[PDB]
């Protein structure tokens, strides 16, 4: 009851805006760095 | 001179040495028998000597300048420097009740002696090294986000 | 003995550690007889008595009931002041108008 | 009123060409059955909320995303067969090993969570 | 506690209340044992149910 | 509840991951015409 | 009754498959076909029994060689495992090293007594009085047992199982606050003894649960 | 007013970092309790308020900038909070000081760029966010 | 071994299904609406 239920937006915002950043940090390295390694391996074979 | 060090028979020997060194760490458990305790610390110094013998022999075969070229060789001498310090300090008048735990986790760092020759994902490691300015900046932005929400949560629910 | 119980009722004792304190004070009053004189006081930036007694009382079955009831009705709020809490406790042990 | 006002201008023969209006009508009949029956019952009162997706999904950009992925799911039905076969194999094995464990209220194996029945 | 001839107690939970609130009688009896045989006086309680 | 979990969580997580990976891939071919990959290959090729 | 009727159905089922398998052998004189003999072979031999009764779950698995799309999808899975086989070696080495470090830190320190008033096995014996829900007016007599945590770091095998559950983000706060209170080798917990020991769990989650589990998914995508 | 190009810019940046540490070492006590360390940090708050007020009144000589708008609003709330508290959930109003650590992103050009990329990458995800909102609304009404 | 092996297998096949669906949509996910696409033809058909 009362206005104590409105404070729940802190945890909703922290969860939504927190897990979104995690997908733009750890998954931004898995795709912008591992793809380079595969591309580097693809180019390494042609030169070798 | 340097034929033995770069020989293929030397490659297998150091692989074996890393194996039982790891086994001396992974065999430790709660309520372990006294005899197994006696094996671990005895073999801690024995494998230290063999690594030191491998350390001393390797140094007097190629030249100091070439060793510092390799990134791992500087790291490899770092571990053995703490390995000898561990035994001399333990047997000395320093009890260091927690110092055993931290040092035993340092000689575990030579397991990477076998992962330096994959040839299959070492190019991935090179990609994670020149992107440090991009990796660190993203990690710090996440840290600043956590710091702000931790201080905000101290006000509301402190 | 002439006991004087100081109960810390500052803000930081609110919660479980206040329920423990109230049960602890009530349990220590059970170790008293008609030959011992007791009074309970509390302090949070101001030291005051928790009951109507204002000095040491005989600690019989009726007086202890008053103290036990008052101890089970204290709330935690304010800051901690040991200097004001200990001055109040030491002054009440030097009264000597009353039977001790 | 919309249902009758549409057929008198679009004809019943062509009214069923559109996909949305084929199911949109069923809500009208469903809604009017229970209001007549108001003065068993949850089957048609629940369909009242379903009218939200019937017309408010007209935004181009979200419908395309939904349609493209749903069609992609339909085009790869054998990949989801592994998950069902994985669930079938592990559920059957679970009944033999852990199916005889007694259910207790305070335990994790309780009346709601157990291995006693395949579902 | 011991700047004033007392003793220090910890009561972290309900189970510690019963014992820690009666251990202060060990400290109070210190001058009573140092008195010697002059502290060996027979006393009588109030009336209580056995 | 089971349909809510499958549609709400498993399906949406597929959309978020697919769309987010679609933006990490979009910059991958875009960055090809910036020389970052060639510079990284140039230093890697001559490191050996 | 249901098992008997189902058993009756299995009687007629194995007759169809054993008759069908003979036409295959009469007309042909590989590994997938060898599986057909294995599955039906369990039935006749059954007709410890528990091992064979569990083993008859291979019935749906033999349907692979009777569907064009099912063979390809299964084949793609084993090829996909081979590609991701390199990542599963690094992440297993990283978990093993963390488990060995964790053993050095919390070896035997997760023990505690049934009543939170005794902090060593010597006095954690006999009976004690438990107050239900903290009420002093409802005491009850309980035995005190020097118990151990279900997930602990006693050895490397227990540490790896305890660390695996952390990577799934299930019950890891419980293990985190159990490790913070870890005082000593064979003594009970102390409230918030070493908060700084949480660095071990924070580093492991970032390195393994975040970095490796996402570089794994990114590997499959590219 | 003319020297604001580089020399003391680190100092104002270092002032925010120092203010962050003052916020971290504060201990929120239950029921209006406090200790000696919290007593000093209130005085340090007065020192930090003046530094961020002088600079705000010095950069006016910026007002339409997004980052400068955030810097201005926290100061005026800061003066409003200290004034109203002195002349008396008032302590709940000081939660706007938690936005001061956010000023560290604007002080590092090399670190503000990564933040901007993330913010402009939310546009393709807004269609998904809209779909999730409808699904939760539909299931809430069904429930 | 029953629960630990199931968790790894279920997690592996779930992302196997997730990515495979994502694979069938790179044409739409990387649509690049600015330049052109089949959506323009759909508008042409509608006007036609
Ligand atoms: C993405 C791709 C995924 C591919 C598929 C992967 C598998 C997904 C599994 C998740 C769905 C789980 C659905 C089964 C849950 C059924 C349930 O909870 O039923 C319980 C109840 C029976 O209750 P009762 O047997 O009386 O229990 C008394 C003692 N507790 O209910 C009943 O009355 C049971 C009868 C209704 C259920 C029928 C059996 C359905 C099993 C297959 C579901 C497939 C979806
Ligand atoms: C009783 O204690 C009080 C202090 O607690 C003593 O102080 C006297 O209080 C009375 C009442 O005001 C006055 O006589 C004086 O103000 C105080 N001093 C003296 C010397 O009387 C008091 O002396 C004690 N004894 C009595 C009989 O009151
Ligand atoms: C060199 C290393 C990596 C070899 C692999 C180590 C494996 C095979 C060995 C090394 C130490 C061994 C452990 C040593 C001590 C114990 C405690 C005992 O009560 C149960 C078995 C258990 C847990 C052993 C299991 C097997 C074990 C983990
Ligand atoms: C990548 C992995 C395998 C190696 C890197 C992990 C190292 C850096 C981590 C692993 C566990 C960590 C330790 C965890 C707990 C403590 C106890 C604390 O009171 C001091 C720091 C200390 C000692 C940490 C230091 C850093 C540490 C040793
Ligand atoms: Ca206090």
């Amino acid at each position: 009851s009362s206005s104590g239920m409105i404070v729940c937006i802190y945890f909703i915002i922290l969860f939504i805006c927190g897990n979104y950043i995690l997908l733009n940090v750890f998954l931004a390295i898995a795709v912008d760095n591992l793809a380079d390694a595969e591309s580097l391996n693809t180019a390494q074979k042609e030169e070798a | 001179c340097r034929a033995a060090v770069k020989s293929v028979t030397f490659y297998w020997l150091v692989i074996v040495l890393v194996f039982l060194n790891t086994l001396t760490i992974s065999s430790e458990h709660y309520n372990q028998p006294d005899w197994l305790t006696q094996i671990q610390d005895i073999a801690n110094k024995v494998l230290l000597a063999l690594f030191t013998c491998e350390m001393l022999v390797k140094m007097y075969s190629l030249g100091l300048q070439a060793y510092f070229v390799s990134l791992f060789n500087r790291f490899d001498c770092f571990v053995v420097c703490g390995g000898i310090t561990e035994t001399i300090l333990v047997e000395l008048e320093i009890m260091s009740p927690l110092g055993i735990s931290v040092f035993r986790c340092v000689r575990l760092l030579r397991i990477f002696k076998v992962t330096r020759h994959w040839t299959s994902l070492s190019n991935l490691v090179a990609s994670l090294l020149n992107s440090m300015k991009s990796i660190a900046s993203l990690l710090l932005l996440l840290f600043l986000f956590i710091i702000i929400f931790s201080l905000l949560g101290m006000q509301l629910f402190g | 003995k002439d006991m004087l119980i100081l109960v810390d009722v500052s803000g930081s004792v609110s919660g479980l550690t206040l329920k423990l304190i109230r049960t602890s004070v009530s349990e220590m009053l059970e170790t008293l007889s008609d030959d011992d004189f007791v009074n309970v006081a509390s302090f949070n930036s101001n030291a005051q008595d928790v009951s109507c007694f204002q000095h040491l009382v005989q600690a019989n079955v009726r007086n202890k009931k008053v103290l036990k009831d008052a101890v089970n009705n204290i709330t935690a709020k304010g800051i901690t002041d040991y200097k004001k809490g200990f001055s109040f406790a030491f002054e009440q042990l030097l009264n000597y108008n009353v039977s001790r | 009123v919309e249902m009758v006002l549409k057929v008198i201008a679009f004809k019943p023969k062509g009214y069923f060409s559109d996909a949305w209006n084929t199911f949109d009508s069923l809500i009208v009949i469903g809604s009017i059955i229970d209001v007549a029956l108001s003065e068993s019952i949850t089957f048609f009162r629940l369909f009242r909320v379903m009218r939200l997706v019937k017309l408010l999904s007209r935004g181009e950009g979200i419908r395309t995303l939904l349609w493209t992925f749903i069609k992609s799911f339909q085009a790869l039905p054998y990949v989801a067969l592994l998950i069902a076969m994985l669930f079938f194999i592990y559920a059957v094995i679970g009944m033999q090993m852990f199916g005889k464990v007694a259910m207790r209220d305070n335990n994790q194996i309780n009346r709601n969570n157990n291995f006693q029945t395949f579902p | 506690a011991c700047e004033n001839k007392g003793y220090y107690y910890e009561i972290p939970s309900i189970g510690a209340i019963r014992i820690n609130t009666q251990e202060y009688l060990d400290v109070l009896g210190r001058p009573m044992v140092l008195a010697g045989d002059k502290a060996k006086q027979v006393q009588w309680t109030n009336v209580y149910l056995d | 509840f089971v349909s809510l979990v499958i549609f709400g969580s498993f399906f949406v997580l597929n959309l978020v991951l697919g769309v987010l990976s679609g933006e990490f891939s979009k910059e991958r071919e875009k960055a090809k015409a910036r020389g970052d990959f060639q510079k990284l290959r140039e230093k890697q090729q001559l490191e050996e | 009754f249901r098992n008997t009727i189902l058993g009756y159905f299995d009687y007629a089922f194995t007759a169809i498959f054993t008759v069908e398998i003979l036409l295959k052998m009469t007309t042909f004189g590989n590994y997938f076909n060898l599986l057909d003999m294995l599955v039906v072979g369990v039935s006749l031999v059954s007709f410890v029994v528990k091992i064979l009764r569990v083993l008859r779950v291979l019935r749906p698995l033999r349907a692979i060689n009777r569907a064009k799309g099912l063979k390809h999808v299964v084949q793609c899975v084993f090829v996909a495992i081979r590609t991701i086989g390199n990542i599963m070696i690094v992440t297993t080495l990283l978990q093993f090293m963390f488990a060995c470090i964790g053993v050095q830190l919390f070896k035997g320190k997760f023990y505690r007594c049934t009543d939170e008033a005794k902090s060593n096995p010597e006095e954690c014996r006999g009976l004690f009085i438990l107050y239900k829900d903290g009420d002093v007016d409802s005491p009850v007599v309980r035995e005190r047992i020097w118990q151990n945590s279900d997930f602990n770091f006693d050895n490397v095998l227990s540490a790896m199982m305890a660390l695996f559950t952390v990577s799934t983000f299930e019950g890891w706060p419980a293990l985190l606050y159990k490790a913070i209170d870890s005082n000593g080798e064979n003594i009970g917990p102390i409230y918030n003894h070493r908060v700084e020991i949480s660095i071990f769990f924070i580093i492991y989650i970032i390195i393994v649960a975040f970095f490796m589990m996402n570089i794994f998914v990114g590997f499959v995508i590219v | 007013s003319i020297v604001e190009w580089k020399p003391f810019d680190i100092f104002i940046l270092l002032a925010i970092f120092a203010n962050c540490v003052a916020l971290a070492i504060y201990i929120p006590f239950p029921e209006d309790d406090s200790n000696s360390t919290n007593h000093n940090l209130e005085k340090v708050e007065y020192a930090f308020l003046i530094i961020f007020t002088v600079e705000t009144f010095l950069k006016i000589i910026y007002v339409r900038n997004g980052w400068n708008l955030l810097d201005f609003v926290i100061v005026i709330v800061g003066l409003f909070s200290v004034i109203l508290e002195q002349l008396t959930d008032v302590k709940a109003l000081r939660a706007f000081r938690v936005l001061r650590p956010l000023r560290l992103v604007s002080g590092v050009p090399s670190l503000q760029v990564v933040l901007n990329s993330i913010i402009k990458a939310m546009v393709p995800l807004l269609h998904i966010a809209l779909l999730v909102l409808f699904v939760i609304i539909i299931y809430a009404i069904i429930g | 071994v029953y629960f630990i092996s199931f968790y790894m297998l279920c997690a592996f096949l779930i992302i196997n299904l997730f990515v495979a669906v994502i694979m069938d949509n790179f044409d739409y996910l990387t649509r690049d609406w600015s330049i052109l696409g089949p959506h323009h033809l759909d508008e042409f058909k509608r006007i036609w």
